[PDB]
This record gives C-alpha cells, sequence and structure tokens, in this order.
C-alpha cells in the first residue's frame, strides 16, 4: 500500500522559463535544465560547438573550479551529464536528496558562470575525436548523420558531433557566444525530481534570470532531400530511407508514430519472428536470412522525418529495400486493418506508459515537453491523443511518405544498393 | 610549511602505520642488539646468558 | 593441532613482513646459540683432545 | 521536506506469500500504471554436469518458441499485440523469464509465463533450428574479449568446479544435445520451490496470489522426494589463463580473489572499498581531477582505455577483483597500480573516501532500483538468493556501519597476501608473471 | 600616499636598478625561478606574452654569455615593468592549495 502520489507542479515564468517539479519522495533527486541549445542552432562558421561544450561540463567556473567540481560531486556519489539531440542540451544531476543543495550550486555555475579558460578547453579539444570515435564505431550513427545532412540544407543538417576539420579549432569565444545567445530564460526549463517547486522556482527567479539570446526554436529547417553513400566493405550494408513527415506535437505527428508501430519498430520478444511486424514479414517473404528493419521515425520542432531503416547483406540491399518500401506503398493504396491499427496503438501507448516508468525518463520527458509545447501533458492525456488517430489518418501518413521528395544514408558496400532514383 | 601535512587524514593515516613503525623498531632493536651481542642488554635474556 | 600448527604460524607470525622480520630476527637469535653448543658440543664429543687438559696442570 | 533517511522508510514492503507447492509469489506494488512479472528459477550451469552443459542456455533459446496451448508462433503474436515484452536470461546459477506490461495486462502475462514455465514445446523442427542460431552465437561471442576474458577468469578460477562452466557450454554439446537431454533438464530442475514468481508495479498482491494458485497450481505436489541435489562448494583455484594474441589491438585483463558469496555480510565492506577504486573508462569527463587516485593516475598517464571493479558473488564463493582493457605496453603500470590500491585500502583506507565509497554505493543502489524490471529481477533473485527481501532500510544501515577500520580490516581478510585468479586475452607480452603478480598482493613495508 | 610611499617605493626602484637584470633587457618575472607552479603558469601564457617571453632571455643569456650589457637607453624601466606572469601563477598557486585542503580532509 503505497501513499498515493503527488501531482506535477509546473509554473511558467513571465520571462519565458518554465519550473517543473515532482515530489516523489524517492530517496534520490534528479534536478535537470533542458536549453533549445541543440546542434540545428550552430551555423556554418561555427559547427561542433554544441559538442565541445557537452563535452566541458566539468571545466572551471566562477565560484567552482573543476577539481571542485569532480571531487565535490563525487564526495556524495552525485553525477553531472550533459545530454544532447539536434534541438536540446539538457543538463542532469543527481544524488540522494539531502544533498541537492551542493549539486543545484554546482549544475547553475555549469550553465551559467562557466569561464571556458584558454588551457582548459585546449587540453579539451583531444575528446572531441576520442568522443566521435566511440559513437562513430555503431554504423548507424554514421549514417543518421548522413541522413540528416542530405535530409536538410539548413539547422537540422548539423551533426551530434564536431566535424573533424573543426577538432582542434572550435574557440573559447564561441563557447562564450554559444551559452550566452543560447542558455537564456525564454529557451529554457527547469525539471525537478525529489525536490520542491518553491525551491525550484526560488532557484529559478534568483539565478535563471537571463536573458539577450535569440528567441524561437528556428533558423527554420528547410526540408531539401536527395541521399548520401559511405563505401564501407563492413559485409552489412546499413541503409535509411526517409521523407518529410510531421512536426512533434502536431496531431498528424502521432499518426507517424502509429505508422511507425504498424510497419514495426523493435523487438518485443527475445529472439523472435517478429509477427506483428508488416516489413519483417515482408522482407522474409523476399529474402532468406541475415537482416534487420525497422519503421524509422524522428520529429522535430518544425519537421520531421519518417521511413525505415535495413541492414542486411551486401548483395541483399536491393531487395530488401525494395521489399521494405513496398510494404509501405501497401498501406498507403489503403490495404490496412483495424485490429492493426489497434495493436500498433496498444504497442505506442504501453511503449510511451513503459518509456516514463524509471526517473530518467520521466524527467525527460517532462523536460522536453517543457521546452516544445510550454506545457505537461499527462499519460491519460496522451493515450488519448493516440487513441484518436483514425486508420485514415495512419493511411495518410503512409500516403504522404511515399509521394514525398526522399532522403537516403547507407554505408557497407554499396554494390547492389539503389540510388533512390532506381526505388 | 609543512602545514600542507596537517589535517585529519593525515592523522589517520598517521594512526594506520602505528603498529607498523612500532613492529620496525621492535626488528632493529633485536636486530642492533644481536649483532653486537649486546653485553648489557642480552644479560636479562634467559638461554642467551652465555658467561 | 598439525594443519593449525603451520596455520597459526602464519595468522599470528607471517603476513606483516614487521612480525615476519620481527621473527626472523628474534628466530636468528635463539637458533644461533643453539646451534653454537650442540655444534660445539658435537665437537668436543668426537675429540677431547683439548680442555679436560687442565683439570690436571693447573688448578690453584 | 523529507530526508533520505524518511524516505527509505516510504519504501512499501514487498509482500511474500507461498503456495501449496513451495512456489513463492512475491511482490512490491507501486502506483505505476505498468510493471514487470516474471519467474526467478535457481536453474543456472553451475547445476550442469559436463555433458548437460549448455543445457539451460538451449531452452532458452526453445522458450519462446512454442508450447502445448500456444504452438509455433503464437506467444509472441500475444504479448506483441498487448504491447509487451517478453525476455529471458540465465548466469551461472539463474534463470528467468520475465514480462514487461501494462498493469492491466497482469492476468494474460502471468497465464503466459506459466505456459512458457511448464508447457514449452521443444518440437525438434525447432530444437534442430535452434543449434544452428547457438552456434552462431558463440561465433560472434568469441569476438567479444570482454566476454571471453571472464570466461576465461571463470575457467581457471573455478578450474575443476562446474562454476568453470559458461553459460552457453561447449560447441560439441551445443551439436549433441538431445530433446532427452533438455526434457531430462527441466523436471530436474523447474520445480516449484526452486522458483520465484515475482512483481513491481500497479498490481495488488492479492491479484498475484490468486494468479500464482491459479495458474501455477500443479507442479511440486505430487512430486518432491528422490532426485533433488543440492550444490556442492566450488574449489576456488589461484592461476593464471594467458591466451595470447598480438592480432588484437587492445589487451584484456581480469584478475581476481577469492569472495565470499551472497549471503555474507562482508560484502557490503567489499562494495564501499571497490566504489573506492571505481572504474574508467575514456569518456569520462574529468580525468585528473577523479577521486579514485587509480581512475586519475590511469587517465593522467593513459594507462587505459577502461577499467572497471566488479564483486561477482556465487553461493559460497565469488570472484572479487577488476578487470581493464590497454595498450600492450601499459599492462604492466596499469597492473601496479590497481594492486597498489588494494594494498593501500589492506593496509591505510582514510576515513574521508570510505565514505565517499559508502556515498556512491545508496547512490547506486538507489539509482539502480528504479522502474519495475530492475524491481522485479531485484524481488526474484533475492529470494532465490536471502530468502528474504532486504528493505532499502537495512543495506542503508549495513553501509552506515562501515568505517575505515572494517574497509582495512575486511579488505585485508580477501585482497592481503592471496593469491589471485589472473584471466589474459590480447597482445599480453607484458602482461606480468604470475609470481610477480602474486608479490603484488602484498607489501614488504606492511 | 606621501613622502613616506615615495620612500618606500624609491628604496624598491633602487633596488631594482641594483638588481640589475632590467641591464640585460629582462623583467622581474623573466627571472623567476621555474618550479612546478611556475612552470604552469609559463604554460598557461598566451602566445604572444610566451613568444616575447623567450626572446627577452635569449637576448639576456646572448649577452650573459659575452658579458656585455643593453645600452642604458635600452634598459626596463622599473615603472614600465609588467608582471606578466604573476596573475597566471598566482591562480596555479591558489589552485593547487585547493587540492591541498581538499587533501586533508
Amino acid at each position: 500500500v503505497p501513499p498515493h502520489p503527488q501531482d506535477l507542479e509546473f509554473t511558467r515564468l513571465p520571462n519565458g522559463l518554465v519550473i517543473a517539479s515532482l515530489e516523489n519522495y524517492a530517496p534520490a533527486s534528479r534536478i535537470g535544465l533542458f536549453i533549445k541549445a541543440g546542434s540545428r542552432y550552430e551555423n556554418s562558421n561555427n559547427l561542433g560547438t554544441s559538442h565541445l561544450l557537452r563535452l566541458a561540463s566539468s571545466l572551471t567556473t566562477k565560484g567552482a573550479s573543476s577539481f571542485k567540481i569532480t571531487r565535490g560531486i563525487e564526495a556524495v556519489g552525485g553525477k553531472l551529464s550533459v545530454t544532447s539531440t539536434r534541438e536540446n542540451m539538457a543538463y542532469t544531476v543527481e544524488c540522494l536528496r539531502d544533498d541537492v543543495d551542493i549539486l543545484m550550486e554546482f549544475l547553475l555555475n555549469v550553465t551559467t558562470a562557466p569561464e571556458f579558460r584558454r588551457w582548459e578547453v585546449a587540453a579539451l579539444q583531444p575528446q572531441l575525436r576520442i568522443d566521435k570515435a566511440v559513437a562513430l564505431q555503431n554504423p548507424q550513427a554514421h549514417v543518421i548523420e548522413n541522413l540528416h545532412a542530405a535530409a536538410y540544407r539548413n539547422a537540422l543538417a548539423n551533426s551530434l558531433y564536431c566535424p573533424d576539420y573543426r577538432i582542434g579549432k572550435v574557440t573559447p569565444v564561441e563557447l562564450h557566444d554559444y551559452v550566452q545567445n543560447h542558455f537564456t530564460s525564454a529557451r529554457m526549463a527547469l525539471i525537478g525530481l525529489g525536490v520542491s517547486h518553491p525551491v525550484l522556482k526560488q532557484v529559478a527567479e534568483q539565478f535563471l534570470n537571463i536573458r539577450g539570446g535569440l528567441g524561437l526554436s528556428g533558423a527554420k529547417a528547410k526540408y531539401h532531400g536527395g541521399e548520401i553513400r559511405e563505401q564501407n566493405g563492413d559485409s552489412l550494408v546499413h541503409a535509411a530511407l526517409v521523407a518529410e513527415s510531421a512536426a512533434i506535437g502536431s496531431a498528424e505527428a502521432n499518426a507517424f508514430s502509429v505508422l511507425q508501430h504498424v510497419l514495426g519498430a523493435g523487438p518485443h520478444v527475445k529472439r523472435g519472428s517478429n509477427a506483428t511486424s508488416s516489413l519483417y514479414q515482408a522482407v522474409a517473404k523476399g529474402v532468406h536470412q541475415p537482416f534487420d528493419v525497422s519503421a524509422f521515425n524522428a520529429s522535430y520542432s518544425d519537421s520531421g522525418l519518417f521511413g525505415f531503416y535495413t541492414i542486411s547483406q551486401a548483395a541483399s540491399a536491393g531487395d530488401v529495400i525494395k521489399a521494405a518500401y513496398n510494404q509501405v506503398k501497401t498501406i498507403a493504396q489503403g490495404n490496412l486493418s483495424n485490429p492493426d491499427v489497434q495493436a500498433a496503438k496498444n504497442k505506442l501507448k504501453a511503449g510511451y506508459l513503459m518509456s516514463v516508468e524509471s526517473s530518467e525518463g520521466f524527467l525527460d520527458e517532462v523536460g522536453s515537453q517543457a521546452l516544445a509545447a510550454g506545457s505537461y501533458t499527462p499519460p491519460s492525456t496522451v493515450l488519448q491523443q493516440i487513441d484518436a488517430v483514425a486508420d485514415a489518418d495512419v493511411i495518410n501518413a503512409a500516403k504522404k511518405f511515399v509521394s514525398g521528395r526522399k532522403s537516403m544514408a547507407a554505408s557497407g558496400n554499396l554494390g547492389h544498393t539503389p540510388f533512390i532514383d532506381e526505388l | 610549511m609543512l602545514t600542507r601535512f596537517l589535517g585529519p587524514r593525515y592523522r589517520q593515516l598517521a594512526r594506520n602505520w602505528v603498529p607498523t613503525a612500532q613492529l620496525w623498531g621492535a626488528v632493529g632493536a633485536v636486530g642492533l642488539v644481536w649483532a653486537t651481542d649486546w653485553r648489557l642488554i642480552l644479560d636479562w635474556v634467559p638461554y642467551i646468558n652465555g658467561k | 593441532v598439525a594443519p593449525t600448527l603451520t596455520a597459526r604460524l602464519y595468522s599470528l607470525l607471517f603476513r606483516r613482513t614487521s612480525t615476519f622480520a620481527l621473527t626472523i630476527v628474534v628466530g636468528a637469535l635463539f637458533f644461533e646459540r643453539a646451534f653454537d653448543q650442540g655444534a660445539d658440543a658435537i665437537y668436543e664429543h668426537i675429540n677431547e683432545g683439548k680442555l679436560w687438559k687442565h683439570i690436571k696442570h693447573k688448578y690453584e | 521536506t523529507a530526508t533520505y533517511a524518511q524516505a527509505l522508510q516510504s519504501v512499501p514492503e514487498t509482500q511474500v506469500s507461498q503456495l501449496d507447492n513451495g512456489l513463492r509469489v512475491a511482490s512490491e506494488q507501486s502506483s505505476q500504471p505498468t510493471c514487470t512479472v516474471g519467474v526467478w528459477i535457481d536453474a543456472g550451469s553451475r547445476y550442469e554436469s559436463e555433458k548437460n552443459n549448455g543445457a539451460g542456455y538451449f531452452v532458452e533459446h526453445l522458450a519462446f518458441k512454442g508450447t502445448k496451448n500456444r504452438p509455433g508462433n503464437a506467444l509472441e503474436k500475444e504479448v506483441e499485440s498487448m504491447g509487451a515484452h517478453l525476455n529471458a536470461y540465465s548466469t551461472r546459477e539463474h534463470t528467468a523469464y520475465y514480462i514487461k506490461a501494462l498493469s492491466k495486462d497482469l492476468p494474460k502475462a502471468v497465464e503466459l509465463l506459466a505456459d512458457i514455465v511448464q508447457n514449452c514445446s521443444l518440437e525438434d523442427s525447432q530444437i534442430e533450428k535452434e543449434r544452428d542460431v547457438i552456434l552462431q552465437e558463440l561465433q560472434e561471442n568469441d569476438t567479444s574479449m570482454r566476454d571471453v576474458v571472464f570466461n576465461y577468469l571463470h575457467a581457471t578460477a573455478f578450474q575443476g568446479t562446474p562454476l568453470a562452466q559458461s553459460v552457453e557450454g561447449p560447441s560439441e554439446n551445443v551439436r549433441k544435445l538431445s530433446r532427452a537431454d533438455l526434457t531430462e533438464y527441466l523436471s530436474r530442475h523447474y520445480k516449484a520451490p526452486r522458483m520465484v514468481l515475482a512483481a513491481a508495479g500497479g498490481l495488488e498482491h492479492r491479484q498475484l496470489l490468486d494468479l500464482a494458485q491459479k495458474h501455477f497450481s500443479g507442479l511440486s505436489g505430487t512430486y518432491d522426494e528422490d532426485a533433488v541435489p543440492t550444490l556442492s562448494p566450488c574449489r576456488f583455484t589461484g592461476s593464471q589463463i594467458c591466451h595470447r594474441e598480438d592480432g588484437l589491438p587492445l589487451a584484456h585483463v581480469a584478475i581476481a580473489v577469492e569472495g565470499p558469496g551472497w549471503a555474507h555480510p562482508d560484502n557490503v565492506a567489499l562494495q564501499v572499498a571497490n566504489a573506492i577504486i571505481g572504474h574508467y573508462d575514456c569518456t569520462y569527463g574529468g580525468g585528473a581531477h577523479l577521486s579514485s587516485p587509480l581512475a586519475s593516475i590511469a587517465a593522467t598517464n593513459k594507462l587505459c582505455q577502461s577499467f572497471q571493479t566488479f564483486n561477482i558473488c556465487y553461493a559460497d564463493t565469488g570472484l572479487l577483483g577488476a578487470h581493464f582493457v590497454c595498450d600492450h605496453m601499459s599492462i604492466d603500470d596499469m597492473m601496479f597500480v590497481l594492486q597498489g590500491q588494494w594494498m593501500r585500502l589492506c593496509t591505510s583506507a582514510t576515513e574521508s573516501e570510505v565514505l565517499r565509497g559508502k556515498n556512491l554505493l545508496r547512490n547506486a543502489l538507489v539509482s539502480h532500483l528504479d522502474g519495475t524490471t530492475p524491481v522485479c529481477e531485484d524481488i526474484g533473485r533475492s529470494l532465490l538468493t536471502y530468502g528474504r527481501r532486504i528493505p532499502l532500510a537495512e543495506w542503508e544501515s549495513r553501509i552506515a556501519e562501515v568505517d575505515a577500520r572494517v574497509v582495512r580490516e575486511v579488505c585485508s581478510k580477501y585482497f592481503y597476501d592471496q593469491c589471485p585468479a589472473v584471466a589474459g586475452f590480447g597482445p599480453i607480452e607484458q602482461l606480468p608473471d604470475y609470481n610477480r603478480i602474486r608479490s603484488g598482493m602484498f607489501w614488504l613495508r606492511f | 600616499v606621501s613622502a613616506s610611499s615615495r620612500w618606500l617605493e624609491g628604496i624598491r626602484k633602487w633596488y631594482y636598478n641594483a638588481a640589475g637584470f632590467n641591464k640585460l633587457g629582462l623583467m622581474r618575472d623573466d627571472t623567476i625561478h621555474e618550479n612546478d607552479d611556475v612552470k604552469e603558469a609559463i604554460r598557461r601564457l598566451p602566445e604572444n606574452l610566451y613568444d616575447d617571453r623567450v626572446f627577452r632571455i635569449k637576448r639576456a643569456l646572448d649577452l650573459s654569455m659575452r658579458q656585455q650589457i643593453l645600452p642604458k637607453e635600452q634598459w626596463t624601466k622599473y615603472e614600465e615593468d609588467k608582471s606578466y606572469l604573476e596573475p597566471y601563477l598566482k591562480e596555479v598557486i591558489r589552485e593547487r592549495k585547493e587540492r591541498e585542503e581538499w587533501a586533508k580532509k
């Protein structure tokens, strides 16, 4: 018999800042500061700046040296992590509840009083190369970075990782500028787990009243299309095929989200046939041996990419891609069930609920919602939102993908990988 | 400027090495005594009274 | 009694290189003497060519 | 506001129940709309003989491929269709099958789990298809140096015992195992008093109990009796296994001494000292300023790409040590530093660092028990290994009790002048000689 | 402020001229003995200062070699003597002492 839960408390300060807190009477605390400072905010003269930034969460600040940040946090067994996406940077901090004050202070310092000292920044550049090498060892990452560079001509085309020519070249002044014009009240949200609203709001009004950056969540992503190819020899060809879909939060977005589950996303059963996956069954039929297929769905502030991702043998790329595309085509032509849209619905809804089961995920959903919608939508109403997706909306989403200008990224031995032209 | 070594931790460190430093002195004592056949000291030891 | 012997010997005196050394030095003391007794006593028993000569020539 | 202490008393007590069977049905209710339910079985590979070896691993591959009532592919279709997740794992002492599901789905979730647990339709066509699959898995497993080194470490540490064996078994067993072989393993092992039905989330323990009686009724009832062995202790050996291969570009090394095992209270202190040494990885922010001297020296002199301490618990024994990955010319240095730290902690743990280690553990524990899955897994495992469910309040109490004296006392017992089990893979020309690794397990000043 | 400050200042200006590094075109901070704190601060100097510092020292070593000195005109006037290194060194010391305080706990 657990106590009855609290309700999340939400507040929009008139300067734009958002505050959200939940008092789960947890033994630990999670504090996160979300900022619209993602990679889409870099431009052609400062690429990778937000990567180097992402990596400098512990350089010296005013009122807290590097050594202190490190030792101070480990003394209470706390954590300081920074996580990025093409739209946001999210500095999160965690510790037992008796220690939120010391961790909150450190957080404020990293985000509002960074000094970016020449010699500490110089010492840190090589970490970009290490950090990028470690990420790029998963074929997916190069692919999705190429996918985006191919799909957009703008903002969203930027990568999460520093271009190689920029490694060693980002300057402390560029770091200063990135923070000054992006880490401002109107582009920020402060999420609290295990803390109290008055403490958050007090902190916000005392330390997060900073304004002098830019305004909107956009330079505005121009969708373009076209494709990128990287010859490799990896035995497995990795490929992604996409079209412009819907902006996050819009109703069309949930149609895409459901379409994703009709077609099929991740596996639900350890080593399964993936029976309820339209794509995996459709490729199976014509392809006999190693391959994976998944619907892909990225949704951003002012755009979105939907399609599928294939991993197959160098000689089966064509067949796997072609079959996979044809199967979407089939849903676009109207051949979609009702217990199907239903199952998809149940996979989505349950998946969401499960996605915010832990703190790490709840705080991130809350944080991103605050940043994209300026509000908090409870699970019951998100479920209601998915529930309002109609069969025809899913069919229309499918229809939009088929007839829209495409974007493809592929890496591996491409000798049998189709061009777009040939899809 | 030996103040750098003055604090709680350093004090705990000194206590931790005390039994060891004591025993190392026991070794040096007996060590010299036995090696020089210390007439003064050895007379007290039963069975090592070779006079 | 037998396993616990080598065992106890390790427990109380062997781990700490301290005691390990404290014992060998202390063990060298007793040994040096007990060896010189037996050794000389052995040298005597196989001989008796000097020393009991003293009981004869002097005693004054 | 609610203190940390207070917050621990707030955690609802895990509810226990037993079926007239031996099946312990335990749960921890929360207000979540989601849950995790599952069966934790006392079946591993430490329970298998040299020719059964790979049995359990083989059963896992068949587990979700068809029951008697749910043939070939239907079970998946049901799980997938309700948006649930079906997973499974097997270590050397434990086997689990659990489902992540919407809370209302608890009924079917259980009904399904039972079906998998008792009516496994091990159809020949599949038992045969699985053998080419498991063989494949072995081939990829071979490329994971880390997985190979811990297998090696077990192989030598537990020379001649069943704990020496790997989970997946040797290739010859994978290709020769019969249905009879599997059938026998299940019957010998998957029986009531050796398995726990666990759950965590939005459910009432009554419901759980209703279901346990409903679909798990009829196992060890008319069963018990003759043919149920206990596990014999496993001799830890203290030796070395070096697989030299200059074709790989980084060396993997795994050293450990013998640990006490699950139940020993000594585990808490051991875990605190480990926390003080901690871990490292080349993507860690903050290198030179890290608290752990190992990590800091490691980061500063670029002595490795990663390291991690560990404490693997088995009944009555365990592996206590660290693993690391480094360049061919850094193995020596890395070894020297790691050992230096154990010795230091054995002889001179200061008081300040023990509070860090303690804090690290409280944060790890509480951070780990977050979300239904980890909690359900903790209920299931805990009942299999403690017979009870240890409330956070008690672990805190245990952590709290550790101070420096305890650390240097407890570390000395297991580390000081003890023979390590060493496992080396990669370009190990400079892996120190065992005699010298053994000499580094004590020091002349102390 | 008054006669008093000027007197100390002029006692200082006197020693300075007597110390005589200015005769070799050097600056106070160029003569600083290199230790750990000093090495790090030298390391933290920005490109320009570090370059100037090396040339100054080279000019001097070169003179001290042939045991000549600079024309009077080019000596480094007290006043005009830039403590370029000081702020860096102070921060390096200030950093170390923090580790040192941390090491006591």
